[PDB]
RNA sequence: AGCGCCGUGGCGCAGUGGAAGCGCGCAGGGCUCAUAACCCUGAUGUCCUCGGAUCGAAACCGAGCGGCGCUACCA
């Protein structure tokens, strides 16, 4: 399976987000 | 107002800092997570695998914190030809408050037993869970014979594939399948490239990549978001990896020997010879203990050639004077770790490429080399690693007499010519000397494309040796 | 990290043993009706930092600076 992925996918967005909003 | 090395000495003697390990443990009672085990020899070795241009050693020091050399002036940001060695500890933490993914954190080996949570708002401290070691295999198609090295040494795996790119990377296949191969199938796969990645592109690559494994052997491979910049999410490969990978069944019932794959003499230039030391070769062990003060014996040895021919193996036997094991000199030596074991033996044998793939012994025991040997092979359907520009992907070859093929047993590097073929197994003849033990699975390499490219899987039966000549 | 080398006047090499060296430069002048060619005269620095010998050192030696070629990333 590859659900419990997405959750550390979002969780690495959010914080990139939150990084650089530049981009 | 005390200046950062003596907040972090005092940090070290109040972690516990680096017990010493003693000399006599009563050995029928530990086990791989004993504190006299955990706190300075490696436990699960594991390595870093993925296509060229693509980051090994980024990803390893972030998630360790030691870097890899990658020496010689060219080899800086190509390729490497040697290993990339790192040391990382797994904490995780022993309040229950903490949060769970973050609380998994790795350290250098430097670190103490018990660091001080770095996550603000706990006080709770750091707990060693496992020890492990990380190496960085060679990810390009000229050099073979060290990725197979490097998958004899390898307990666990970690395969990186970007986005960007194309997502079916052969060469991230063909390392996946040499892998299980070694019957390993506790992998995981990791995503190099997340940041350039829209929200979109990062679950189409996912499906992809879940795509690209659904015949294969590997079942349960996790797949991993990180990205090598940030440093990032790097408690997440610390806690798939202390969840996932078990630790092997290695203990004291088995014989010792050891598997050295690279060689590092200790000769400081310029120095006074008075005030030197011996020659140390790198190796791992796959069964038995070693302790400090034993002796040991490379049973390939001086390959010599006679007048007419003929192949003298004078084994080197030698004293162990020193036991390294990724932090500093130890006296016993556990199952399933790298080590660097340092002997009386000249320079010579450890400065280059020299002892790459090659087994060796403890007194009492007498491994055997080999001439002419019998081995049972299969192969695949479809060659891994080459881009054939969607057509058709290229079908193995059947073997032929009198053809050099690569017989990397393991580790070993040997170049073999094939005296017979048959259904399912052939005969070859060795010019490099190779040592057989018990099994020693094998792989198998060939060349067309003036390329070596692994072909299928390989086990030994029988031979003819030549005993050792004292 | 080991040693070989280098340390301009701006670039490139030499002299090392009596204190400012050349070709290339750059400025000014000369020949030419005119230009290049050719011929003159120059003003630019710690011949890398610090000491010993000596009337004398930049030179010889010594107690470290930055980069270069092999050895090699030398737990
Ligand atoms: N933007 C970005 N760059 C990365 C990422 N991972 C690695 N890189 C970069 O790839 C480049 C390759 O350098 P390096 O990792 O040292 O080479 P190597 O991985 O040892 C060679 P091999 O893969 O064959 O072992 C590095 O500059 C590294 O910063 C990543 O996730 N994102
Ligand atoms: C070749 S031994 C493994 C690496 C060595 N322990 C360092 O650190």
């Amino acid at each position: 399976v590859g659900l419990p992925y997405s959750e550390l996918l979002s969780r690495f967005f959010n914080i990139l987000r939150t990084n650089n909003p530049e981009l | 107002g005390e200046t950062e090395e003596e907040k972090r000495k005092r940090e070290f003697e109040e972690g516990g800092g680096l017990p010493e390990q003693p000399l006599n443990p009563d050995f029928s009672k530990l086990n791989p997570l004993s504190a006299e085990i955990i706190n300075r020899q490696a436990t699960i070795n594991i390595g870093t695998i993925g296509h060229v241009a693509h980051g090994k050693s980024t990803v390893v020091r972030a998630i360790s914190g030691v870097q890899t050399v990658r020496f010689k002036d060219e080899l800086e940001r190509n390729i490497t030809i040697k290993l990339g060695y790192a040391n990382a500890k797994i904490y995780k933490c022993q309040e229950p408050t903490c949060p769970e993914p973050d609380c998994y954190r790795s350290f250098k080996s430097d670190k103490e037993i018990s660091p001080k949570c770095q996550r603000p708002g706990c006080p709770g401290r750091y707990k060693l869970v496992r020890h492990v070691s990380f190496v960085d295999c060679p990810g390009h198609d000229i050099l073979m014979s060290t990725m197979l090295s490097g998958a004899a040494v390898m307990d666990a795996a970690l395969l990186l594939i970007a986005g960007n790119e194309s997502c079916p990377q052969p060469q991230t296949s063909e390392h996946l399948a040499a892998i299980e191969i070694m019957k390993l199938k506790h992998v995981i796969i990791l995503q190099n490239k997340v940041d350039l990645m829209r929200e979109e592109s990062a679950l189409e690559h996912q499906k992809s990549i879940l795509k690209f494994i659904r015949g294969t052997i590997a079942d349960g491979a996790p797949i991993v978001p990180i990205s090598a910049q940030l440093k990032y999410n790097i408690d997440a490969v610390n806690e798939f990896i202390v969840k996932t990978i078990p630790v092997p069944p290695r203990d004291f019932m088995i014989s010792p020997r050891l598997i050295v794959i690279r060689s590092f003499d200790v000769n400081k230039p310029g120095a006074e010879i008075e005030d030197l030391k011996g020659g140390v070769a790198g190796g791992s062990i796959l069964n038995g203990v070693f302790k400090l003060g034993d002796e040991i014996e490379i049973r390939p040895g001086i390959v010599t050639k006679d007048d007419k021919g003929k192949i003298q193996c004078k084994p080197i036997f030698s004293n162990i004077v020193s036991l390294f094991a990724e932090q500093n000199d130890l006296k016993f030596a556990v199952p399933g770790g790298l080590i660097g074991v340092g002997t009386k033996v000249d320079p010579t044998l450890c400065r280059a490429d020299r002892l790459v793939g090659q087994v060796v012994g403890a007194k009492g025991h007498l491994p055997n080399i080999y001439t002419d040997i019998e081995i049972n092979y299969f192969l695949l359907r479809r060659l891994l690693g080459v881009k054939t520009d969607g057509q058709k992907q290229a079908k193995v070859r059947k073997l032929e007499p009198n053809e050099v093929l690569m017989v990397n047993i393991g580790s070993t590097a040997t170049g073999a010519r094939v005296v017979a073929v048959k259904a399912d197994m052939a005969r070859l003849q060795l010019t490099s000397p190779a040592c057989t033990e018990i099994n020693e699975k094998i792989a198998l390499s060939r060349r067309i494309e003036k390329h070596w490219r692994l072909i299928g899987w390989a086990t030994i039966k029988k031979g003819t040796t030549l005993e050792p000549i004292a």
